[PDB]
């Protein structure tokens, strides 16, 4: 049981105790998703007011 | 009212258990995939132990403890004893055995197997050994037919001295096991089933001819079947512990008690105080109880062997009606009580030292 | 000193920031008007604090931190209350209506008319940072804009901060204080599109804390306050190394240099002890070993699962109080050789300690007992895969029936992003399996 | 998500809708001069809600009422609170609509439906964030529900992105004017399976039963039916009308309860049930009343279905623990009645004003596959009739085809086909 890294200051201490060793999408990219899902909603809004127009 | 749901149909014990808590009145079955249960008769093969215990306004207990399949599997067990410190290498009441990987797998014990077998060589000592696996059992002094026939087949095996000088039934001159049932309950409290079962060998046991597998396993199946006086001396093969003490009694001049079930005892507290602080549910979200059958081997000289110890283990047909009930009243309505002379004997002791 | 921001998203991550911010200006005597006596470089400097409080020549301290929710009636209740002088209203943003929790309607529908302005708000704390370290994101897996909006947040700050570390304290859903069926969706949809942009997440069931309270402070009816104030004290043990002189996790990219090793498995298991009533009228106090040994009790933990059937990757224990090093050794040696505690094969079985001499702090009139003595450990399990499991359950059960799905469709999300964010979860659970476990009528 | 625009609409919607607006007027302590004299100030907090804001902190109604005969609206004028509304919301024609879905729909009711939307974009507009619709009708006659259901379809035209809401009397031939209800209550629900996203279904057979049965009124009015309604209305806007955390608008309260756009008719229940007693009730007897059968507003058995989800309020002071406690016993004691595949599909809210009169009461939404046998009893009606094309004349008169007539039928019946769907998943 091996104690190392021992660290100590005024506001408390700091140490390692071992018991045994060993055995991104850009901008342009996240625009265009949500422009998508932009459209996709205006998309299901218009067929909406085009049964409401029939 | 009290709920539970049935997840293992191929289970005769518990089959018999949901018959019994039926007809109490006072318990309901749900269908097996309803959540809101009180008890759980799980299945055997990855039973969600992760989903347990989340339920609001619902104490839940369960049929098996998360874990135990260490004590329940032949390579689990070998490994368990040797390096559990409370077992240890120095366990005297466990036969020699060690963990074979086949060729084609490749961690594995086959080095130190045959530092030993060769002092058996040497010694001249008895050198018979059995390989079976977690159907497929093989017997012989002869080193290089184990390590051949496990490579022949694809699972990890276990070698293991075969006892060559068992206790025998006369008539017949032979063999037998015996199976001891054991409920541990929510509160870890050990509790042998004072009946136990003799599995008996209908055949002549014989240490000439180690593949004639009929007078070497007494597993009630290879009795059945590969055994042509099935029957003979008991129905069969199974002689229950009444007899065998009167046997014991007239034959040796001794009881079950001394000779025997002292031993058992002693066998089956070590093996489950041994995995109490990795299996036990007492500070847990949810609470496991679990029905256990142990098989033992008796050598000539009264000393008692542990074969394996099996989870999910079935019954004696004659046995079923009080056991289940006995396993209804210790460990399903002490968690969940209805609106003696136990069957049952309470494994517990307290030397001091 | 390197500076921190933190964000709270949503009316759980805000109401635990409004928690987790009172409780910093208890532990540093900081006072609601933003003055700090202590505090003698006045108008700036750059002491461990400093991390998280920024000065004004008038001696303000003020916290670097950002309130974000689609609806004002919480955070108009940080501007109204005790602790409305120490934030900005820049930092205060607010829209109008919210997301209905729906994960769709936080992180499309809404999300994208509010986005840029959050991130230019965050810019502006930026601006003032020296040399930023990166965030704390504090929100519930289960709301529409704790879910819908961080996922898109977190995304976009990876594009605009791509080298800074991003840290995570989640509220993972419980039935018992929960409000939305659907939680479990937006849980997953969330942990699927948050996983590649998080370092190092701290996962709280609402369950287990609701249960720590009925049975430790004898609460029969836990709220968030309740909840809340608990909660404080955990975040506050894990960030304490940020905000005071140390040696141990004093910068975020040592959180997984510490705890992940593995990318994808940065979840650790926070457990804490002792939770003392205050109005318990007799209390013994209790020692280095059995607050210690308390943290291998899954009652103790924030996740409900159990350590003994996975295995560990690393584990820091981070005490505050009368705690020296030798009674923590003494302590671990007892320990070791009465529990279970077993370490994947590449790593070593050990545990990193760190000792701040300070004991909590806790809030006056509060329903936690001061105590000489606590220590919350962060563990690496694989049993915390548990909670995956229990998700990822709950999502195939609705799922299979598509109940709810038109509710995120009609928001414009593909049926398709639910198998996606499903089989990543799948693919989670595997991982901590491979890690975790070896292969296993008589 | 704050404004609700409320909007009543002929005799039944208004004579309801009149009701309510007395019941939560004096829960919020407005009187019916549009002053407030309450206590408490969980009154106010959420009081805009319903009520907009006038000079001298005179509180106004957001409802809007509709009839095409002035009748039943000079007595709502009458009425106790009847100068509480806005007098420019009152919108009426001459002619009535003869109990005919036609008139309602497409003659009489087209010549008016423009000044109601008038009316309507005026409060819209001065909303500082509306969250939808609320509309109170019958489907047995001819303005609330053929009109009623005309509005529904220019709402939802002109504000697509908000919830529309209804409370929807539905006929019984044991509380019945005439004989073509069943005609106009199929086209109806066609239009409102369609165009809201949550209906109340309030059954005048149940009503009716409540009175006769459990109230013991030997003689039951409509007075005395609208007394319950308007205890059920109150009920499940508590959670709208104060502060709370659960279900707390209309959008995140139809995310909760309706799983499949078209299944968001709903079974309201009452606890206690009361007519016009100082028996304390317990928090075990709530919640065993709440769920029973005899307290549901739709003559639907509960035993018969399935609850795919269930809100619950209670309200009064009472043990938090022990609401808990009992919610969680009626789940796990009859397990069986709720689909196992939305997991935790009951949610419960509590809040601390009860309404007058009580000490304690609670409110029961349910959306159950139980509700197919209201609309099964709707579609026998209607067939028995339609098969000789009886009556029919009073609106091919006003220039419908049968072809409608077929359509309304197998839409609705295709709606108890997926209620059976659900009830067997
Ligand atoms: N611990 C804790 N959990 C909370 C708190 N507030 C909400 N929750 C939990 O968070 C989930 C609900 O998400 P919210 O944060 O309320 O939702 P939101 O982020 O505001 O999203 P929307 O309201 O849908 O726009 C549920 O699981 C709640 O139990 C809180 O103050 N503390
Ligand atoms: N080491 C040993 N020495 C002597 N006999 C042994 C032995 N191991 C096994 N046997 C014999 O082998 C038989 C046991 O087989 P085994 O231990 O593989 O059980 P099993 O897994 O086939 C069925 P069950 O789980 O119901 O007991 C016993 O009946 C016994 O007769
Ligand atoms: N509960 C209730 N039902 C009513 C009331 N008035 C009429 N009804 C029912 O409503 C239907 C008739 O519709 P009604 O509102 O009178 O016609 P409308 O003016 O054309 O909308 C029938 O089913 C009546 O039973 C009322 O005050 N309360
Ligand atoms: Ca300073
Ligand atoms: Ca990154
Ligand atoms: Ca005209
Ligand atoms: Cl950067
Ligand atoms: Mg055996
Ligand atoms: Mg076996
Ligand atoms: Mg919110
Ligand atoms: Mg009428
Ligand atoms: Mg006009």
């Amino acid at each position: 049981m091996e104690v190392i890294e021992l660290n100590k200051c005024t506001s408390g201490q700091s140490f390692e105790v071992i018991l045994k060793p060993p055995s991104d999408p850009s901008l342009e990219e996240i625009q265009k998703k949500l422009e998508a899902a932009e459209e996709r909603r205006k998309y299901q809004e218009a067929e909406l007011l085009k049964h409401l127009a029939e | 009212m009290y709920t539970f749901v049935v997840r293992d149909e191929n289970s005769s014990v518990y089959a018999e258990v949901s018959r019994l808590l039926l007809a109490t009145g006072q318990w309901k079955r749900l269908r097996k995939d309803n959540p809101r249960f009180n008890l759980m008769l799980g299945e055997r093969n990855r039973l969600p132990f992760g989903r347990l215990g989340h339920e609001p306004g619902l104490v839940q207990l369960v049929n098996y403890y998360r874990g135990a399949d260490k004590l329940c599997r032949k390579a689990s067990l070998v490994k368990l004893i040797k390096t559990s410190p409370e077992l240890s290498e120095s366990c005297t009441w466990f036969p020699e055995s060690y963990v074979i990987y086949p060729t084609n797998l490749k961690t594995d014990e086959r080095e130190v197997f045959l530092a030993a077998y060769n002092r058996r060589r040497e010694g001249r000592e008895g050198n018979v050994w059995i390989a079976k696996s977690s159907e497929g059992i093989l017997i012989s002094s002869e080193a290089s037919e184990l390590l051949d026939f496990i490579d022949e087949q694809g699972q990890v095996h276990v070698i293991q001295k075969y006892l060559e000088k068992p206790l025998l039934l006369e008539p017949g001159h032979r063999k037998f096991d015996i199976r001891s049932w054991v409920l541990v309950d929510h509160l870890y409290n050990i509790y042998l089933y004072r009946e136990g079962v003799l599995r008996t060998s209908s055949e002549p046991y014989n240490s000439a001819n180690f593949q004639d597998k009929t007078c070497h396993l007494t597993n009630h199946c290879i009795q059945k079947e590969y055994s042509k006086n099935y029957g003979r001396y008991e129905e069969g093969n199974e002689m229950f512990f009444e007899e065998f003490n009167q046997y014991l009694m007239d034959a040796l001049n001794t009881t079950l008690e001394n000779s025997i079930l002292l031993q058992i005892k002693h066998i089956i507290r070590s093996c489950l105080m041994c995995i109490e602080p990795a299996i036990s549910t007492k500070h847990l979200h949810y609470q496991s109880f679990q029905l256990f059958g142990f098989d033992f081997m008796v050598d000539e000289e009264l000393k008692v062997w542990l074969i394996e110890v099996n989870g999910a283990p079935a019954c004696a047909q004659k046995l079923y009606a009080e056991l289940c009930q006995g396993i209804v009243d210790v460990a399903i309505s002490s968690v969940f009580p209805l609106a003696p002379t136990s069957i049952f004997i309470k494994l517990h002791h307290h030397h001091h030292h | 000193m390197r500076e921190c921001i933190s964000i709270h998203v949503g009316q759980a991550g805000v109401q635990i920031g409004n928690a987790c911010w009172e409780l910093y200006c208890l532990e540093h005597g900081i006072q609601p008007d933003g003055q700090m006596p202590s505090d003698k470089t006045i108008g700036g400097g750059d002491d461990s604090f400093n991390t998280f409080f920024s000065e004004t020549g008038a001696g303000k301290h003020v916290p670097r931190a950002v309130f974000v929710d689609l609806e004002p009636t919480v955070i108009d209740e940080v501007r109204t209350g005790t602790y409305r002088q120490l934030f900005h209203p820049e930092q205060l943003i607010t829209g109008k209506e919210d997301a209905a929790n729906n994960y769709a309607r936080g992180h499309y529908t809404i999300g994208k008319e509010i986005i840029d302005l959050v991130l230019d708000r965050i810019r502006k704390l930026a601006d003032q940072c020296t040399g930023l370290q990166g965030f704390l994101v504090f929100h519930s897996f289960g709301g529409g804009t704790g879910s819908g909006f961080t996922s898109l947040l977190m995304e976009r700050l990876s594009v605009d901060y791509g080298k800074k570390s991003k840290l995570e304290f989640s509220i993972y859903p419980a039935p018992q204080v929960s409000t939305a069926v659907v939680e479990p969706y937006n849980s997953i949809l969330t942990t699927h599109t948050t996983l590649e942009h998080s370092d190092c997440a701290f996962m709280v069931d609402n369950e287990a804390i609701y249960d720590i309270c009925r049975r430790n402070l004898d609460i029969e009816r836990p709220t968030y306050t309740n909840l809340n104030r608990l909660i404080s004290q955990i975040v506050s043990s894990i960030t304490a190394s940020l905000r005071f002189d140390g040696a141990l996790n004093v910068d975020l990219t040592e959180f997984q240099t510490n705890l992940v090793p593995y990318p994808r498995i940065h979840f650790p298991l926070a457990t804490y002890a002792p939770v003392i009533s205050a109005e318990k009228a007799y209390h013994e106090q209790l020692s280095v070993a059995e607050i210690t040994n308390a943290c291998f009790e899954p009652a103790n933990q924030m996740v409900k699962c159990d350590p003994r059937h996975g295995k560990y990757m690393a584990c820091c224990l981070l005490y505050r109080g009368d705690v020296v090093p030798k009674d923590v050794n003494a302590a671990i040696a007892t320990i070791k050789t009465k529990r279970s505690i077993q370490f994947v094969d590449w790593c070593p079985t050990g545990f990193k300690v760190g000792i701040n001499y300070q004991p909590p702090t806790v809030v006056p009139g509060g329903d936690l007992a001061k105590v000489q003595r606590a220590v919350c450990m962060l563990s690496n399990t694989t049993a915390i895969a548990e909670a995956w499991a229990r998700l990822d359950h709950k999502f195939d059960l609705m799922y299979a029936k598509r109940a709810f799905v038109h509710w995120y469709v009609g928001e414009g999300m593909e049926e398709g992003e639910f198998s996606e964010a499903r089989e990543d979860m799948a693919a989670l659970e595997k991982d901590y399996e491979e890690v975790g476990v070896d292969s296993v009528e008589e | 998500m704050r404004e609700i625009v409320h909007i009543q609409a002929g005799q039944c919607g208004n004579q309801i809708g009149a009701k309510f607006w007395e019941v939560i007027s004096d829960e919020h302590g407005i009187d019916p001069t549009g002053s407030y004299h309450g206590d408490s100030d969980l009154q106010l907090e959420r009081i805009n809600v319903y009520y907009n804001e006038a000079t001298g902190n005179k509180y106004v109604p957001r409802a809007i009422l509709v009839d095409l005969e002035p009748g039943t609206m000079d007595s709502v004028r009458s009425g106790p609170f009847g100068q509480i509304f806005r007098p420019d919301n009152f919108v009426f024609g001459q002619s009535g609509a003869g109990n005919n879905w036609a008139k309602g729909h497409y003659t009489e009711g087209a010549e008016l439906v423009d000044s109601v939307l008038d009316v309507v974009r005026k409060e819209s507009e001065s909303c500082d964030c509306l969250q939808g619709f609320q509309l109170t009708h019958s489907l047995g006659g001819g303005t609330g529900s053929g009109m009623g259901t005309l509005l529904i379809s220019k709402i939802r035209e002109e504000y697509p992105d908000r919830i529309m809401n209804t409370f929807s009397v539905m006929p019984s031939p044991k509380v019945s004017d005439t004989v073509v209800e069943p005609y106009n209550a199929t086209l109806s629900v066609h239009q409102l399976v369609e165009n809201t996203d949550e209906t109340y279904c309030i059954d005048n057979e149940a009503l009716y039963d409540i009175c006769f049965r459990t109230l013991k009124l030997t003689t039951p009015t409509y007075g005395d039916l609208n007394h319950l309604v308007s205890a059920t209305m109150s009920g499940v806007t508590t959670c709208l009308r104060f502060p709370g955390q659960l279900n707390a608008d209309l959008r995140k309260l139809a995310v909760n309860m309706v799983p499949f756009p078209r299944l968001h008719f709903f079974m309201p229940g009452f606890a206690p049930l009361t007519s016009r007693q100082y028996r304390a009730l317990t928090v075990p007897e709530l919640t065993q009343q709440m769920f029973d059968s005899k307290n549901m507003m739709a003559a639907c058995d509960p035993r018969h279905g399935r609850y795919l989800t269930v809100a619950a309020i209670f309200r009064g002071r009472m043990s938090m623990k022990e609401v808990d406690e009992q919610m969680l016993n009626v789940q796990n004691k009859n397990s069986s009645y709720f689909v196992e595949w939305i997991p935790n599909n009951v949610k419960t809210a509590v809040c601390d004003i009860p309404p007058r009169g009580l000490k304690m009461s609670a409110t029961f939404i349910g959306n159950s596959t139980a509700i197919q046998e209201l609309f099964k009893r709707i579609s026998e009606q209607f067939t028995a009739m339609f098969r000789r094309k009886a009556f029919l004349h009073w609106y091919t008169g006003e220039g419908m085809d049968e072809m409608e007539f077929t359509e309304a039928e197998s839409n609705m019946n295709d709606l108890v086909s997926e209620y059976q769907q659900y009830q067997d998943a």
